């Protein structure tokens, strides 16, 4: 078959407080994307938002500058449940 | 009353729909569908399905459907459905996917239709063959949220 996970995840543009992430969509018709962001090795609980399945980019705002964040995109499809098929990257804002 | 805090989104994306209104021309437009499962504030034991139809272009175009487990039984008998309320959302999603994946030269062809006539609008997904428009799902939507 073909993979149900997003392929290439990178920070395309950035502000000291906000990030714009891009991914290459999986070949499967995606129902929704769930994005989780949190500080790498921080004490704070992870933040999560949802974006439509037609979208291949997302914006994370309210971030603290010069901090390492871990960003994960979860893609839901016919054969992928909500938090299956994850792609993660690390970025320093 | 739906508890949006305890609600889970299963499906949030545009779907191609043929929209028919009494005094306007038929339009093939991509409408954003959001499907949510959750419980009511009045009772965590009552499970509810929510479907919201919206347009990114028009802020006055809103249609909503809420189906309770009791309501599903009437829907199950009238439409010959063979699955439980738990599997009901996934089947609706698969039918919506077939409308999205439909190609121009398809026979039979899957098509989604929203018919707006006054206070109600009826949403249907049909398979069009040589004989008839055979109904896969027919749902009654109310204007608003």
């Amino acid at each position: 078959s073909v993979s149900s996970v997003p392929t290439k995840l990178e920070v395309v543009a950035a502000t000291p407080t906000s990030l714009l992430i891009s991914w290459d969509a999986p070949a499967v018709t995606v129902y929704l994307y769930v994005i989780t962001y949190g500080e790498t090795g921080g004490n704070s609980p992870v933040q999560e938002f949802e974006v439509p399945g037609s979208k291949s980019t997302a914006t994370i705002s309210g971030l603290k500058p010069g901090v390492d964040y871990t960003i994960t995109v979860y893609a839901s499809s016919k054969h992928s449940s909500r938090y299956a098929s994850p792609i993660s990257i690390n970025y320093r804002t | 009353g739906f508890d949006l805090s305890t609600a889970t989104t299963l499906f949030w994306r545009p779907v191609p729909v043929h929209v028919k209104q009494q005094d306007r021309e038929d339009v093939l437009e991509e409408l954003t569908f959001r499907i949510l499962t959750g419980v009511a504030k009045q009772n965590h034991n009552l499970r509810i399905l929510r479907i919201h139809i919206s347009s990114d272009s028009d802020l006055f175009f809103l249609h909503t459907l809420e189906v309770s487990e009791e309501d599903f039984q009437s829907l199950k008998n009238d439409q010959g459905i063979l699955v439980d309320f738990a599997s009901f959302p996934g089947k609706i999603i698969s039918l919506l996917e077939k409308c999205i994946l439909a190609q121009p030269g398809d026979s039979p062809r899957f098509q989604a239709v929203l018919t707006i006539r006054g206070g109600e609008s009826v949403f249907k997904i049909v398979e069009i063959n040589d004989f008839k428009q055979l109904p896969h799902i027919t749902l009654a939507f109310r204007p608003g949220n």
